[PDB]
RNA sequence: GUUCGCGAAGUAACCCUUCGUGGACAUUUGGUCAAUUUGAAACAAUACAGAGAUGAUCAGCAGUUCCCCUGCAUAAGGAUGAACCGUUUUACAAAGAGAUUUA
C-alpha cells in the first residue's frame, strides 16, 4: 500500500497558469529513469488545447532524495540543475558536496529505497537552512615543435598591409585570437557592428578560426558590405615602421585585421596541430613586436 | 492551482500493468533504531 | 493488418497476443451461428477490436 | 525568414518513394515480431542515406507553426519527411527564438521530443543524457564517408566545416589526423541534437568530387557524442566557464530571495 | 491455460516458486527436518561455547 | 506472432494450421521449441 | 440548418417566395505511442573447453545464491539443470625464569 499513498511532486512552472487541471493517474506506468522500478505515472496538459502532454519521468522517492521536480528534474526551490546546485553550495561552504549516481543496475535499485537523502537536497529542502546560504551568496557578490618548419605557410599570410579603405576583396585576415572566444561571438559582433541581424540565414559572411594557430580568416559576400565593415572599425594601431591594422573589440581581448586579397584554403593556417602550435609561437613574438 | 485525478480506461487486450515484470529487489534495512537486548563445564561439554 | 513491418504496429501486435485468450470463445459463437441447409447466406451482428 | 518565414515547407520524398519497412536480407527467414532477419550471419548491415537535408531549399512554414509546436520534425532532419506543409512538427533549423521556448522541456527532452536517459551508452549513441549537457559532436567513419579516396587533413577539415556550418552556431572544429576524428562543438544543445540526426549516415563527397555516381555504396560518417576533453587547456577553460555562469545565477538566486523578502 | 502462457511471455516466470513435498523428494525433506530438530535441542543445552 | 516472439522461425505454421519443422534442430533448439498442450490444443481447434 | 416570433419587399381574400432581425435547439476528439541504421529478440555456424561422487563405471533426490529455460502447472524435465567444493591468526590472560633498566 506504499505505492499509491505518497503524493506527486510537480513544480509551479511545469503546471502552468490554468485554474484547475485534470490529470491522469496510472498506477503501474513506466519505470523510473533513475531507479528503474515501476511507479505511478501522471499525465497532464497545461492548457486544455496544448500540443504536448507532460509526463512524470522519475518516481516520487527518487525526486524526494534529490528535492527535484518529477518532470523538470530541476530543483524544487531554486529551479536550477543538480549539476549547478552542488557547485554553488560548494562555494558557500569550504567542503565539496556532490550527488553521486549508481552505475550498477541493481545498486541503483538498492539506492532508491533508503529514506535518508543525498547531495545539496539536505540544505535546499529546509527553508531556514537554505536562506543562510543565499544570504552568504550576497557577501560573495560584495567580494566581487620548433623542429617542424612553417615557412611556406608564413609567406601566404599578408603580414604587412593596411586599411587602405579600398574595395580590394571580401577577404580579410584576423589574428591575436586566443584560446577562448567561440566563433559565433566573433560573427555576432561583426554582424552587430555592421548592423545586420540574423547573419547566418543571409549567408553574408564566412569565418574560419583555427583556435590552435591563434589566427582567423574572414570572408564576406556582396563586397559592398565589406568596405562598410571597415567603415565601422574605429580603433587603429599605426605600427611605427609598419602598416596600420584595424582592431576588433571583444571584451578584454584584441583582434587585429589585415585585408587578405589572396588568402583562403584551410592549409593556410596549418596542416596538423603541432604546425599550428609553432605558428602560435610565431605570432606571439610578432604581437609583442607590434605593441612594443 | 488545483488537481483533478482521473483514472484512464484500459484496452482489455493490452498487457495490463505494462510496467509489470518479474524482478528481484534486494531491500535495505528498515529505518527504525535498534532495541536494547536487555539480558569445569568446558571439559563436560 | 496483413503486413505489420512498420513500428506503428508494435502496440497492435501486443493486442493480438492478448486476444489469444478469447479465441475459443469466438469459435463457439461462430459455430453455433452456422447456416442451416435451407438458407443460402446468413447475416450476423459482430463485435470487433 | 527569407528561406523560412515566407515559404511553406516542401515535400522531400513522395510516399511512393519512401523506403521499404523491410530491411534488406540478413539471414534466411524474416521474423515478423521483431522485424529482423533470422537464421544466419549478419553482414555489417549499415548503409548510407539516399537522401539528405537541404536547409534553404526545404525549410518553410508548417502546420506545427500555426498550432504552437515546440519540437522539430526528425524526418525533416533526415531529409525524409513526406507530409510537407501538413506535418505537425517544425521544418527549419532551431534558432534563438524557438530555443528560448525549449527551456523547461529541454532539460529532459531533446529538440525532437525524445526523452533522455541517465547512463549514456557503451558507444555514445542516439539520445543524450539528463545529467550532462554535452554540446560537442564526435565525428567518425570519415574514411567510409569519403568512399576511401585520399585527401589531405587540411582539406578534410574544410569539408567537415561547410556541411556542419548550416546546422547552427559552430563553436569550434578541430580535425585530427592522428585519430581520424572530428570534434565539433556548438553554442546550443538543441543544435547539436539537430545536427547529430541530420548528418548521421551521410556522405561527405560533393557532386563534383568525381565519385558522386558511386557514393551510395558507403557506410556514411558516424556521428556520436564526444567524451571529456583530456588536454589541460580546455579543462581549465571548462573550469572558467563553470565559474562565470555560476555567478550569473548567483545574481538571480538572490533576486528571487529579494522578491521573497 | 492460454492466459498463463501469455503472462509468462511479457512478465517472466517468478523466482519465488516453492516446490511441494512429493514422493520423489520425501526422503530429502525428512532429512532436513530431522537435522534441524537435532541442532535445536543440543544448542539449547550448551551454555555459551 | 507468438511463434516468432519466441524465436522459433524454423517452425513453420501453414494455413491449415499444421506446425512443420523446416530443418534439423540442435539439442538446444529442440529444448527451446517444445510447445505446450495449450498452444497445440488451440491450434487444433482453429483447424476444425 | 430546422423551428417560433418580429420587420419589410413582390405576389397578394394576408397566401407563396425573398431579404433584414430576437430567442430556441446542438457544445471541446485524440496521444504514455512520429515512418529503416545511433536506446538495445534470438539462434545457427566457426574456434576453444569438455558432461558429479570414484580405484573405475553408473541410478539418482535435495539444500544454499542479489541463478534461469521448457511447461497450464504447487507436476515433471533441463550435465543428479547451473553456480557454490576456494581462503582462514587478537573479547585474550594467569603463573614463572632470564636479561636489560631506573627513583
Ligand atoms: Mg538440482
Ligand atoms: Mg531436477
Ligand atoms: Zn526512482
Ligand atoms: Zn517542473
Ligand atoms: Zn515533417
Amino acid at each position: 500500500d506504499e505505492i499509491n499513498e505518497p503524493p506527486p511532486n510537480i513544480c509551479e512552472q511545469c503546471l502552468g497558469d490554468e485554474a484547475n487541471i485534470r490529470m491522469t493517474k496510472i498506477p503501474q506506468g513506466s519505470e523510473c529513469k533513475i531507479c528503474t522500478l515501476p511507479f505511478t505515472l501522471y499525465h497532464f496538459k497545461t492548457s486544455k488545447r496544448s500540443n504536448n502532454i507532460i509526463k512524470t519521468l522519475i518516481c516520487v522517492r527518487c525526486a524526494t532524495q534529490r528535492n527535484i521536480c518529477q518532470c523538470c528534474m530541476l530543483d524544487s526551490r531554486w529551479h536550477i540543475p543538480i549539476q549547478l546546485r552542488d557547485h554553488l553550495i560548494s562555494l558557500v561552504n569550504e567542503e565539496n558536496v556532490m550527488t553521486e549516481e549508481a552505475k550498477n543496475d541493481m545498486m541503483k535499485r538498492f539506492l532508491s529505497l533508503k529514506n535518508v537523502k543525498l547531495g545539496g537536497a539536505q540544505i535546499t529542502s529546509d527553508p531556514s537552512e537554505a536562506d543562510n546560504i543565499v544570504d552568504k551568496l550576497k557577501n560573495i557578490l560584495l567580494r566581487a615543435y620548433a623542429s617542424v618548419d612553417i615557412s611556406h605557410i608564413l609567406k601566404k599570410l599578408p603580414l604587412n598591409e593596411s586599411f587602405l579603405k579600398n574595395p580590394s576583396t571580401k577577404s580579410f585576415f584576423l589574428y591575436n585570437i586566443d584560446a577562448s572566444i567561440p566563433e559565433w561571438k566573433i560573427t555576432d559582433t561583426v554582424s552587430q557592428l555592421l548592423g545586420i541581424k540574423k547573419w547566418k540565414d543571409g549567408n553574408s559572411l564566412s569565418l574560419i578560426v583555427n583556435h590552435k594557430a591563434k589566427c582567423g580568416g574572414l570572408r564576406f559576400q556582396s563586397s559592398e558590405l565589406g568596405e562598410r565593415f571597415v567603415s565601422k572599425i574605429s580603433e587603429t594601431l599605426v605600427t611605427p615602421k609598419g602598416l596600420k591594422r584595424g582592431v576588433l573589440l571583444i571584451d578584454r581581448f584584441r583582434i587585429f585585421i589585415i585585408p587578405w586579397s589572396s588568402g583562403f584554403s584551410a592549409a593556410s593556417f596549418g596542416t596538423n596541430t603541432a604546425e599550428n602550435i609553432k605558428l602560435s609561437l610565431s605570432l606571439n613574438k610578432l604581437i609583442q613586436l607590434e605593441l612594443g | 492551482h488545483h488537481i483533478e485525478v482521473v483514472s484512464k480506461q484500459m484496452d482489455p487486450l493490452l498487457p495490463r500493468f505494462v510496467g509489470k515484470k518479474a524482478r528481484k529487489v534486494v531491500a535495505p534495512t528498515e529505518n527504525d533504531e535498534v532495541v536494547p537486548v536487555l539480558h569445569a563445564d568446558p571439559n563436560e561439554w | 493488418h496483413s503486413d505489420m513491418a512498420s513500428k506503428m504496429y508494435n502496440t497492435d501486435k501486443k493486442a493480438f497476443l492478448g486476444a489469444l485468450k478469447y479465441l475459443p470463445h469466438a469459435i463457439l459463437k461462430l459455430l453455433e451461428n452456422m447456416p442451416h441447409p435451407w438458407e443460402q447466406a446468413k447475416e450476423v451482428k459482430v463485435l470487433y477490436h | 525568414m527569407t528561406s523560412w518565414r515566407d515559404k511553406s515547407a516542401k515535400v522531400q520524398v513522395k510516399e511512393s518513394e519512401l523506403p521499404s519497412s523491410i530491411p534488406a536480407q540478413t539471414g534466411l527467414t524474416f521474423n515478423i515480431w521483431y522485424n529482423k532477419w533470422s537464421q544466419g550471419f549478419a553482414g555489417n548491415t549499415r548503409f548510407v542515406s539516399p537522401f539528405a537535408l537541404q536547409p534553404q531549399l526545404h525549410s518553410g512554414k508548417t502546420r506545427g507553426d500555426n498550432d504552437g509546436q515546440l519540437f522539430f520534425c526528425l524526418f525533416f532532419a533526415k531529409g525524409m519527411c513526406c507530409l510537407g506543409p501538413k506535418c505537425e512538427y517544425l521544418h527549419h533549423i532551431p534558432d534563438e527564438e524557438d530555443i528560448g521556448k525549449l527551456a523547461l522541456r529541454t532539460e529532459v527532452l531533446d529538440c525532437f521530443g525524445r526523452e533522455k536517459f541517465a547512463d549514456y551508452r557503451e558507444d555514445m549513441g542516439g539520445i543524450g543524457s539528463f545529467r550532462k549537457k554535452n554540446k560537442t559532436l564526435y565525428v567518425g567513419g570519415i574514411d567510409g564517408a569519403l568512399n576511401s579516396k585520399h585527401l589531405k587533413p587540411a582539406q578534410i577539415e574544410s569539408r567537415i566545416r561547410f556541411v556542419f556550418s548550416r546546422l547552427g552556431d559552430i563553436d569550434r572544429i578541430r580535425y585530427v589526423e592522428s585519430k581520424n576524428c572530428g570534434f565539433v562543438k556548438f553554442k546550443y544543445q538543441a543544435n547539436a541534437e539537430f545536427a547529430k540526426e541530420a548528418m548521421s549516415n551521410q556522405t561527405l563527397l560533393l557532386p563534383s568530387d568525381k565519385e558522386w555516381d558511386d557514393r551510395r555504396e558507403g557506410t556514411g560518417l558516424l556521428v556520436k557524442w564526444a567524451n571529456e576533453d583530456p588536454d589541460p587547456a580546455a579543462q581549465k577553460r571548462l573550469q572558467e566557464e563553470l565559474k562565470l555562469e555560476s555567478l550569473n545565477m548567483m545574481v538571480h538566486l538572490i533576486n528571487n530571495n529579494t522578491n521573497s523578502a | 491455460y492460454i492466459g498463463n502462457l501469455i503472462t509468462r511471455q511479457f512478465e517472466g516466470r517468478s523466482n519465488e516458486i516453492v516446490k511441494t513435498t512429493t514422493k520423489q523428494r520425501l526422503d530429502a525433506y525428512y532429512d532436513l527436518e530431522l537435522r534441524n530438530s537435532v541442532m535445536d535441542d543440543i544448542l539449547e543445552m550448551m551454555p555459551e561455547s | 506472432l507468438l511463434i516468432h516472439r519466441k524465436g522459433l522461425t524454423y517452425l513453420h505454421l501453414d494455413y491449415n494450421f499444421n506446425l512443420k519443422p523446416t530443418k534439423t534442430l540442435t539439442t538446444k533448439e529442440r529444448k527451446k521449441s517444445r510447445l505446450g498442450n495449450s498452444f497445440h490444443l488451440m491450434r487444433e481447434l482453429l483447424k476444425m
